[PDB]
């Protein structure tokens, strides 16, 4: 899986 | 944004 | 901050 | 679409 | 709650 | 499993 | 804060 | 439990 | 104590 | 597997 | 790395 | 502050 900060 | 993967 | 899974 | 605010 | 399933 | 912000 | 996984 | 600083 | 196991 | 804070 | 900055 | 995972 694949975590962001926007 | 930037993205870490887990 | 918002940290979000794709 | 599922985020945590940090 | 702020939380995300990992 | 999931990372909760407190 | 704190970020704690359960 | 299994928590750190943020 | 900076880490955590996911 | 590990996520550390720094 | 694997790092973001938040 | 960073979050890196190992």
């Amino acid at each position: 899986e694949q975590m962001c900060i926007t | 944004h930037d993205c870490v993967n887990i």
